[PDB]
């Protein structure tokens, strides 16, 4: 037999009466998530007792509760019975401090089933982190995934983390985004990964003070870890020079990196050129974010050129806020008309205008087009554009999701979209319309449409 | 849910302090159901009494961004917090930058009673 | 706020008190599965009344309970509420008959949120099915996925279904496996599809009396539905001539078929060669089953040649029971050493022998190898290739799952495996060892391995 | 769970008819926990009283498939059902062909009491 139960509560105030009703579920569920539910120390003692008797528990997520160091202590005590099989634990945003790290460190020595630990948004500091790493070095610690985003860590934390990476051949994911670990901290971690036999799958160092020179360090990692699937380096001053030092590693035959997150990295049309050589050579690279880089219309041309030749098998391109204008849209139009791999284009927050959007609609309207998701939020789309969009919604049949949020539409534009989406032959599943003013009359028509066609989700 | 109650859900936070901390938007955008299905890209909360925001409907008439007539700019600057999704965010991980400030607000108003149903813009004119 | 709860019980006898404790969860859960739990009529009125107050319900699965036409009728009334949002409903193996199809059909007209319906393993018969299609035809019926396996349908059921397909532009998945719809029924179904505007995603017609001539009908479906992702035609007498008729459609520029399931279709090396023309030309084809076809070593050679050419990006190959010998192993060995797309190889039930297995190990042990899952059950493997298997488990680091079920391994060979998999350096996550005899002492050792290294799941 | 109780779970079905229907294996392989994580590819159930299978441990000693000594072939042919996973099955959808037959069984025996802990094979010698 099999009996699998899960409980996932978010952003609810839980009365004493509801809490009493939940306790037997806490004793039974494989998965318990109680996110932003106002949990206090006293509830942490109930949680502790319930988990002591739960032989089924594999996942516990208490993020965004003011547990504090005392609260976390009580919850960890609940994991210390011989029956505990927890595999995943999140204590993100739980008011945990350096003062709670001793108790977490000792616990982590005694939970060999535990594979994933989320400690982000907790003020741990370097001393707490160092104390933690002592537990993590224990042969009984079998952690594979560790998230330490916004933990108040500096370069002093990187030596301890490098030592944990060296000790764990089974390590899969490290996130240290939003800690000012800086050039020396990034170098020390990279050496740690290079030294380690771990088949690492994901590394995230976004907003870490990663520098252009650190791209030589990361080059080494991308060249060295054929297991690496995801590399996220957004909000660092990498520059075109950084791209030039990274791209050699990305071009190694052994690299099969799937996802590259380099939004807001100081990249321009020139680094975009370096990346286009990678796109053309590496069909493994499926998802690319260049959002918030000043690529301009020349960056867009270079990307689209590569997207129009055999080689590139990119599936999702995120190019929101890239300083694109209407003048790049004939190139993206050809891409949508011809490229059979690209399924998702996020081009929000670009001044494409009605002219540019109209051109996109022309390419996507061509028979044989495959695009599934198109994000066109804040692209200066007016009611003019809506006739083109309405036509494309009936001519194209691959699109499943369309985002038009935060554009200057009103009732007349939306009416035209409605007249297309209402039809049985329109197969659109999601239409995103945040931040758009429509009348109470349009609101009712939308609610009517929702009710008459529940397969279409209209989000606002 | 009226667009009038929706305006309250998405834009009113009377009881909170003006000086929002860096984690306010991640919390509130979630609590007020603007991160379900898709991450709402930008949103503004107003830290003023509900009646004060409602009165704006009887203040200076201005043109809405979409060219409709019935928007109104507040007489006075109000304590607001802007929430803006980061360029790295990917559903279901919606991260927001929090920016509290004092600005005039522009809302659209509709109905009987005549009430805010849309947050249009904020204006820094001082 | 969000409150998402689920309950999933399979193969469990539920006392009147256990049932009393569960029933409140039926009022709250988004997903309810109660599979083979001895459900009765009395329990159906309970379910009905519980579900009527559940505003979260998206999925209801009551498979393998003897509900009967009456039980089912009861449950369905629980679903007729103005806030019903049910999207998926399974009544598979529930003792429904044609007698209960009237009410089901009528109920189907009243649930526009319903997208997916499983009716497999119910003696519906042609008359019952025709009565259902009357419901399905209602423009208020918004079903996109329908499974009717083992429903006692004949060719007479195919024009009713063809009419439904013609009526539904949003239709996605049709399964009619294990009904003798035969050459004529298959033709009629394909015509309904060709005529339909549906962007069909999955078509399953396994054990349906599909003929070689029918492959010309199917060829037209594959050529004309660019949305098609999965085509399942196993256990049909397609033959080499059928394969040759399918190939032109599979080779169509527009086709992006992802999954092709043609196990036990009378295919030999001849049809295999025609299929290898499709594989080398269509990188979109990711999963292929030819299990149970007599391909022989020539068929293996052709597949391996194709897997060593650029355009083939197959990720999973299922060639269990394909009459391969140890002679095919040098070909597969080169694939494992050189190919960078293939992640899963099922080669069970082939006479590979110890010699053939060591050769595979040589290839997998090579630097740069990527395979994740290797099934070698019943491949005449003995203790003599265990030093090779043990060595590979340390030299290769991509493999995550290994199936050695039903081989002639003893304590000595198993011990060599344990010696490898116990090491922190070994990153295997699943080891399958069904029908293998080991001592009480080996049993103790394996149970300890399980406790001591819980990241490794040993299955038997 | 002891090895002896494992053997009862995986291979004993004393109470059911020898003439298993086409759906027997689908039901039984699931109920007896042999479709968790991975579908067991082949299995045999014995439709004889537990004492009859236990008696095999005291019959003809034969070599086990893997070369161990303590396997026993039953003097009598017994009512069995073979369950074999179809060639198209893919976890979690485990489908089985059901084949009822009469055959001698070979089991491994261990312990005190000396009991069946492993189903080794069936034999057709007549």
């Amino acid at each position: 037999s099999l009996d699998i139960q899960s409980l996932d509560i978010q952003c609810e105030e839980l009365s004493d009466a509801r809490w009493a009703e939940l306790l037997p579920l806490l004793q039974q569920c494989q998965v318990v998530r109680l996110d932003d539910c106002g949990l206090t120390e006293a509830r942490c003692k109930d949680i502790s007792s319930a988990l002591r008797v739960n032989p089924a528990l594999a996942e516990l997520n208490l993020r965004s509760n003011e547990l504090g160091d005392v609260g976390v202590h009580c919850v960890l005590q609940g994991l210390q019975t011989p029956s505990c099989k927890i595999q995943k634990l999140s204590l993100q945003n739980c008011c945990l401090t350096g003062a709670g790290c001793g108790v977490l460190s000792s616990t982590l020595r005694t939970l060999p089933t535990l594979q994933e630990l989320h400690l982000s948004d907790n003020l741990l500091g370097d001393a707490g982190l160092q104390l933690l790493c002592e537990g993590l070095l224990d042969p009984q610690c079998r952690l594979e995934k560790l998230q330490l985003e916004y933990c108040s860590l500096s370069a002093a934390s990187c030596e301890p983390l490098a030592s944990v990476l060296r000790a764990k051949p089974d390590f899969k994911e490290l996130t240290v985004s939003n800690n000012d670990i800086n050039e020396a901290g990034v170098r020390v971690l990279c050496q740690g990964l290079k030294d380690s036999p771990c088949q690492l799958e994901a590394l995230k160092l976004e907003s870490c003070g990663v520098t252009s020179d650190n791209c030589r360090d990361l080059c080494g990692i991308v060249a060295s870890k054929a297991s690496l699937r995801e590399l996220a380096l957004g909000s660092n001053k990498l520059g075109d020079v950084g791209m030039a030092e990274l791209c050699p590693g990305l071009l190694h035959p052994s690299s099969r990196l799937r996802t590259l997150w380099i939004w807001e990295c100081g990249i321009t049309a020139k680094g975009c050129g370096d990346l286009c050589r990678v796109l053309r050579a590496k069909e493994s690279l499926k998802e690319l974010s260049l959002a918030g880089n000043e690529l301009g219309d020349e960056g867009a041309r270079l990307l689209c050129e590569t997207l129009l030749e055999p080689g590139c098998q990119l599936e999702s391109l995120w190019v929101k806020s890239c300083s694109f204008t209407a003048a790049c849209c004939s190139h993206f139009s050809s891409v949508l008309a011809q490229n059979r791999f690209l399924l998702e284009l996020q081009i929000s927050n670009n001044r494409l205008e009605d002219a540019g959007v109209r051109e996109l609609c022309q390419g996507l309207g061509q028979p044989g087009s495959v695009l599934r998701v198109l994000w066109l939020a804040d692209c200066d789309v007016s009611d003019s554009s809506c006739s083109s969009l309405a036509a494309t919604l009936l001519a194209n049949h691959s699109l499943r999701e369309l985002d038009l949020s935060n554009n200057c539409l009103g009732d007349a534009g939306i009416l035209q979209l409605v007249e297309s989406v209402r039809q049985p032959g329109c197969l659109l599943e999601q239409l995103v319309l945040y931040d758009i003013y429509w009348s109470e009359e349009m609101e009712d028509r939308l609610q009517a449409l929702e009710k008459d066609k529940p397969s279409l989700r209209v989000i606002s | 849910e009226s667009r009038a109650k929706k305006f309250q859900r998405q834009h009113m936070d009377s009881d909170s302090s003006p000086s929002s901390s860096s984690t306010y938007c991640n919390q509130m955008m979630r609590r007020r159901n603007m991160t379900q299905g898709r991450c709402k890209p930008v949103n503004t909360f107003v830290h003023e009494p509900l009646v004060d925001v409602q009165n704006v409907c009887f203040q200076e008439k201005v043109t809405c961004k979409n060219g409709q007539g019935n928007c109104y700019k507040s007489n006075s600057s109000m304590h607001i917090t802007d929430c803006r999704l980061t360029n790295g965010s990917r559903y279901p991980n919606c991260a927001y930058r929090t920016s509290p400030k004092e600005r005039h607000i522009i809302v659209a108003c509709e109905g009987s009673p005549y009430v805010p149903v849309h947050f249009d813009a904020s204006v820094e004119d001082s």
